[PDB]
RNA sequence: GCCGUCGCUGGCAGUCGGCAGAGCGAGAAAGAGAGUGGCGCGGACGCUACGCCGCGACGAGUAGGAGGGCCGCUGCGGUGAGCCUUGAAGCCUAGGGCGCGGGCCCGGGUGGAGCCGCCGCAGGUGCAGAUCUUGGUGGUAGUAGCAAAUAUUCAAACGAG
RNA sequence: UGGAAUGCGAGUGCCUAGUGGGCCACUUUUGGUAAGCAGAACUGGCGCUGCGGGAUGAACCGAACGCCGGGUUAAGGCGCC
RNA sequence: AGGGCGUGAAACCGUUAAGAGGUAAACGGGUGGGGUCCGCGCAGUCCGCCCGGAGGAUUCAACCCGGCGGCGCGGUCCGGC
């Protein structure tokens, strides 16, 4: 909608919203990121800190497939498995704990963040956190490793 | 010669909503009558919050509704949320509640109707309580958006915990000069 | 026996002359339609004495006598006979007007229907 | 000349990109062409599966 | 007195009518509230609630910003049982007007074939200038000028000359 | 017994154009013989601003501006223009 | 519409009609005068209720039959959705 833009209201106005003293010249302060060390130093200091210079090692051929390790919390651990499993785990008097396969759901590491309901679990995951292991053993349950 | 500055003579607050939807305008047409004919301030607050934008009525989560109802004193009291009541999946127990909102998500409606509660609209809330007695007006997290993490004091400045506008986080993306005490300075 | 309006107030007008454009007298390329001058050193736009007046909001007519004919009626453009059943009810306040592109054989029917409905036509003898 | 606050950006438009602009208006015609070629292969091999081995 | 802006987030769903009783300008936190013992068929307007109405104050403006345009141009989806050779667009007008204004509608002439109103959509959408681009036409102006190299005259003929 | 007078609804968060050549004036004051010169401090104007007066007039005095009618002044005037 | 011919604007020029003319022309506010046409004006708008005098209908109220519509806390009719 060009009828809703600003160029409709500026017809008749001479400088077209760009000032009468200082004209709308083409590139008054350089192109793009020009002079970030010289005359745009203050803007990059106040708004983009750390932009200049190097830090850390140069990992040459990086692999995001190797870096792939999705995490899931214990607070929403029961969202991976259906709700009737939780119903039957609360209903069973014998103590048949449900097995939550985290790698089947699509996560590798289990972190322990929130409250876990008081019933035993068997969490089959690739990696575990110490706090997650403490929460699972405090509620009741086992942490089965899998490759 | 009159020396009053006309800078702040117009109050820029809303009179009508910017939305062109007709159900919200019908609720506005009903609460304009209730706000001027009832002495209660509840109808004025609900009418005011109907005018606001999407960012000004943030979504309210189901577990945070459960917490504010487990706050004592307000037993057998309905909950009035102007925004949306969304489901929070990281909760197990849920009592029956009397929820009044514009739109409630399908998982949250299934959870409330499985717990055995009641989900009302604003016209049904006006039929039940015209002045709004027996209500608890709630609201979602206003500063909870990611946009407010960039706001405030500027980064690269001492005692300023502000997320800088970075296109992609990493090792070599705004980490070296203004952030390390080794290379230059830090704040 | 012309069609009288319901109420006939005194139609007061604050200004009757046209707001002609600055330097419309000198150049033929400059039309009489008003355009606000937006120069740095112009005489009209900063309200010098004895210059061309500017169309402010203060020149607005009263809301009771706005868009009102000197007869006392308000105009409404009518294309055919079907648009006179719209104005049969609002008769004493508003009047009708036949469009320019309407042919004479339909103008005769419009004038006859408005004479039946007692509606005043601003151009009752438009073609003949 | 950057303003108050915003992301740093590197637009890759410093080359002559307007010569090499691949417009995608061939797309529904190519969907029809793949569909006709696939139906032609399916009519060519009559008892065999249309997918393949 | 009139126009617009701002504020009172002021008032109006109460047009509750023989299914009736016509109000909440009044200095004073709150009900013209339910109970139980001692003839005549009658009553103006309203309210596109994005509308209507009442109070007060305010009104300059460069660069600049924002809002409203039932201001204007072109094309598209709908719509007007729209207009039109019993005269479309364009153009002219010492005519009637309307709107603060952008502009718009009628009357008269020319014209001969298409055009417009409303809700939306889209843009190659509005000129007074840029020693602006193209085309055309004035004052200058019947003016400068038809002045380098000695020179033409008479009679007759053709021929309207 | 909202712990002086008077007055006024306040606080807060984004996005953000234009500007980054100034000039003049009571008072103070640097350099200079001085300047309608150059450079400062407070405040107000011009810039951005029309109007009455100073004959004239970017800055002086009064006074700031929607469109009009009645009245009244400011600064200035009341021989004629 | 007369062979570069549909429509034929503006700048410019010619003719006719009208008005005017020593502070270059032109403009704003306010009037006055003269023309062009317009109000198809020139004994001046109607609309309800009542009174009085003159006229005309196959007519008023109330009953009978048929059809249609509205409502029914029929305190709580029967039957469907
Ligand atoms: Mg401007
Ligand atoms: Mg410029
Ligand atoms: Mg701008
Ligand atoms: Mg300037
Ligand atoms: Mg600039
Ligand atoms: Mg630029
Ligand atoms: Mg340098
Ligand atoms: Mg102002
Ligand atoms: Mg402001
Ligand atoms: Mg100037
Ligand atoms: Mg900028
Ligand atoms: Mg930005
Ligand atoms: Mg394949
Ligand atoms: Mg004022
Ligand atoms: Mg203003
Ligand atoms: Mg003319
Ligand atoms: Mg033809
Ligand atoms: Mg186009
Ligand atoms: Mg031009
Ligand atoms: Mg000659
Ligand atoms: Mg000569
Ligand atoms: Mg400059
Ligand atoms: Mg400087
Ligand atoms: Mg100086
Ligand atoms: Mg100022
Ligand atoms: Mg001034
Ligand atoms: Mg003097
Ligand atoms: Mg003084
Ligand atoms: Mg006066
Ligand atoms: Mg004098
Ligand atoms: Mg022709
Ligand atoms: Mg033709
Ligand atoms: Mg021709």
């Amino acid at each position: 909608p060009s009828r809703l833009r600003k160029t409709r209201k500026l017809r008749g106005h001479v400088s077209h919203g760009h000032g009468r003293i200082g004209k709308h010249r083409k590139h008054p302060g350089g192109r793009g990121n020009a002079g970030g060390m010289h005359h745009h130093r203050i803007n990059f200091d106040k708004y983009h800190p750390g932009y200049f210079g190097k830090v850390g090692m140069r990992h040459y051929h990086l692999k995001r497939n190797q870096s792939f390790c999705p995490t899931v919390n214990l607070d929403k651990l029961w969202t991976l498995v259906s709700e009737q499993t939780r119903v039957n785990a609360a209903k069973n008097k014998t103590g048949a704990a449900p097995i939550i396969d985290v790698v089947r759901s699509g996560y590798y590491k289990v972190l322990g963040k929130g409250k876990l309901p008081k019933q035993p679990v068997i969490v089959k995951a690739k990696f575990f956190s110490r706090r997650a292991e403490e929460k699972i053993k405090g509620v009741g349950g086992a942490c089965v490793l899998v490759a | 010669g009159v020396d009053i500055r006309h800078n702040k003579d117009r109050k820029v607050r809303r009179k009508e909503p910017k939305s062109q939807d007709i159900y919200l305008r019908l609720l506005v047409k009903l609460y304009r009558f209730l706000a001027r004919r009832t002495n209660s301030t509840f109808n004025q607050v609900v009418l005011k919050r109907l005018f606001m934008s999407r960012t000004n009525r943030p979504p309210l989560s189901l577990s945070r509704m459960i917490r504010k109802m487990k706050l004592p004193g307000r037993e057998n009291k309905t909950a009035v949320v102007v925004g949306t009541v969304t489901d929070d999946v990281r909760v197990q127990e849920v009592p029956k509640l009397k929820v009044c909102a514009l739109r409630v998500t399908s998982r949250a409606r299934s959870r409330i109707l499985k717990a055995g509660g009641k989900i009302l609209t604003f016209d049904q809330l006006a039929l039940d309580s015209p002045k709004g007695r027996g209500t608890v007006l709630l609201s979602g997290p206003r500063k909870g958006r990611e946009v407010y993490r960039h706001f405030g004091k500027a980064p690269g400045t001492p005692h300023s915990h502000t997320k800088p506008y970075v296109r992609s986080k990493g090792r070599k993306f705004e980490r070296a000069r203004g952030r390390r005490a080794s290379r230059g300075y830090k704040n | 026996a012309a069609l009288r309006p319901l109420v006939k107030p005194k139609i007061v007008k604050k200004r009757t002359k046209k707001f002609i454009r600055h330097q419309s007298d000198r150049y033929v390329k400059i039309k009489r339609n008003w355009r606000k001058p937006r120069g740095i050193d112009n005489r009209v736009r900063r309200r010098f004495k004895g210059q061309i007046l500017m169309p402010n909001i203060g020149y607005g007519s009263n809301k009771k006598t706005k868009h009102m004919l000197p007869s006392g009626f308000r105009k409404f453009l009518v294309h055919n006979v079907k648009e006179l059943e719209v104005l049969l009810m609002c008769n004493k306040s508003y009047c009708a007007e036949i469009a320019h592109n309407v042919s004479s054989k339909n103008r005769k029917a419009i004038v006859e229907r408005a004479a039946q409905l007692a509606i005043r036509v601003t151009n009752p003898n438009a073609r003949l | 000349a950057p303003s108050r606050n915003g992301m740093i950006l590197k637009p890759h438009f410093h080359k002559d990109w307007q010569r090499r602009v691949a417009t995608w208006f061939n797309q529904p015609a190519r969907k029809i062409r793949r569909r006709k070629a696939r139906q032609a292969r399916a009519r060519r091999i009559a008892p065999r599966p249309a997918a393949g081995p």
